């Protein structure tokens, strides 16, 4: 170790469990409320409506998501699989 | 924080019906005191050596 | 105020430590350089003088390094404050959670000693109501989608209201657009559209 | 060794204060990133998104 010569290491205030809890809370807020919880009280919304809401922010009309919702969901799942596989391969 | 759960459903939405105008204070320092230090008055006193 | 007090207390304590450094001998036989000159000859007391010079140089170098790091931090904070002024004060910033918690409207800068404060004006909702929503409305096989609002229902009828306020309105053509057929959305509801041109042509 | 360290006790004061400030800044860095919300939102048991 590196502590035998008086070079003590201070433990962090927040453990990894608390950081994981914070990240999970942020994840739940961003899938169940979008951005309402980040600027006030959390408001319930369906995820397809939130995805169309994000689509409206980039100049694409919301009518295109619901026509090919399965395609976008499959693309999202494949991208999640791809990043999970790439991170396992530093 | 407060352990609370958000009711989620595929056909449930929450539309606010009222608002409150709030004011948030943010403190930001932009400057500090300007000091000048010279060796001849600090390191030396009144001695030429 | 915590941010404005640290930048003054740290500088004051650094100045106090600089003053305290002259009260130490740094391993010599005296602290003041006049005492060794008065009690010892300059040819012999040269090494004590040089040791005092090295100690004072080290203390001054450490003070200069600390002040440079503090000045870098102050420069970063001043850049942040300038960007905050130019965005939240000289206009309305679309960056969420940058000009305060909530939907920013404007900010009012105020003078502060060796600093600046911003009185942001946010927009947070207060009361909300649960509603049943549908992403599309099937009128005559043509799916209607809201232009800027969202379809809501109070249990019996349907309306369209904006995102951040509840303003119920009758489902009409002026705020909805058609796209494709009806059998494309996984979740749709049956309803009718006002079409306010029909009663006026009679 | 300790008796000659009183001639440089001020230096030890600056070093200890700098390390304490570094530690408290490291502690404050995590609070500014992850503690954005003060309410812990529970994941709903329904996974049909
Ligand atoms: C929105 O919230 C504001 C703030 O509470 C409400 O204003 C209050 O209304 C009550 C009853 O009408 C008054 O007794 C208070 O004096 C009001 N307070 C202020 C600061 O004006 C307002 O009524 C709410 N609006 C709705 C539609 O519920
Ligand atoms: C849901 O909204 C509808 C539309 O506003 C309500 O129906 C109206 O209710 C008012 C209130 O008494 C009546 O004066 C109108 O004659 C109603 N119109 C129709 C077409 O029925 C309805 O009451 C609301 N329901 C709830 C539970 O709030
Ligand atoms: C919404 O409307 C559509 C069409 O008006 C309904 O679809 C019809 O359903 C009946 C029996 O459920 C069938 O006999 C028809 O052939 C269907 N027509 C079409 C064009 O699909 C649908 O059932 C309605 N949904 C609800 C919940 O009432
Ligand atoms: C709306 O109703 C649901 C259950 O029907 C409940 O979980 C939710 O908290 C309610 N929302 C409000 C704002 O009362
Ligand atoms: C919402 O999800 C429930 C549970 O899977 C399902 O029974 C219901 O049909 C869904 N409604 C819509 C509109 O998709």
């Amino acid at each position: 170790a590196q502590k035998f010569n008086g070079l003590t290491v201070l433990p962090p205030l927040l453990t990894d469990e608390m950081i994981a809890q914070y990240t999970s809370a942020l994840l739940a807020g961003t899938i169940t409320s979008g951005w309402t919880f980040g600027a006030g009280p959390a408001l319930q919304i369906p995820f397809p409506m939130q995805m169309a809401y994000r689509f409206n922010g980039i100049g694409v009309t919301q009518n295109v998501l619901y026509e090919n919702q399965k395609l976008i969901a499959n693309q999202f799942n494949s991208a999640i699989g791809k990043i999970q596989d790439s991170l396992s391969s530093a | 924080g407060a352990e609370n759960s958000v009711a989620y459903s595929n056909n449930s939405i929450a539309i606010p019906t009222n608002f409150t105008i709030s004011v948030t204070t943010e403190i930001l320092p932009v400057s500090m005191t300007k000091t000048s230090v010279d060796c001849t008055m600090y390191i030396c006193g009144d001695s030429t050596e | 105020l915590g941010k404005l007090q640290d930048v003054v207390n740290q500088n004051a304590q650094a100045l106090n430590t600089l003053v305290k450094q002259l009260s130490s001998n740094f391993g010599a036989i005296s602290s003041v350089l006049n005492d060794i000159l008065s009690r010892l000859d300059p040819p012999e007391a040269e090494v004590q003088i040089d040791r005092l010079i090295t100690g004072r140089l080290q203390s001054l170098q450490t003070y200069v390094t600390q002040q440079l790091i503090r000045a870098a931090e102050i420069r970063a904070s001043a850049n942040l404050a300038a960007t905050k002024m130019s965005e939240c004060v000289l206009g309305q910033s679309k960056r969420v959670d940058f000009c305060g918690k909530g939907y920013h409207l404007m900010s009012f800068p105020q003078s502060a000693p060796h600093g600046v404060v911003f009185l942001h004006v946010t927009y947070v909702p207060a009361q909300e109501k649960n509603f049943t929503t549908a992403p599309a409305i099937c009128h005559d096989g043509k799916a209607h989608f809201p232009r800027e609002g969202v379809f809501v229902s109070n249990g019996t009828h349907w309306f369209v209201t904006q995102r951040n306020f509840y303003e119920p309105q009758i489902i009409t053509t002026d705020n909805t657009f058609v796209s494709g057929n009806c059998d494309v959305v996984i979740g749709i509801v049956n309803n009718t559209v006002y079409d306010p041109l029909q009663p006026e042509l009679d | 060794c300790s008796n000659l360290l009183l001639q440089y006790g001020s230096f030890c004061t600056q070093l200890n204060r700098a390390l304490t400030g570094i530690a408290v800044e490291q502690d404050k860095n995590t609070q500014e990133v992850f503690a954005q919300v003060k309410q812990i939102y529970k994941t709903p048991p329904i996974k049909d998104f």
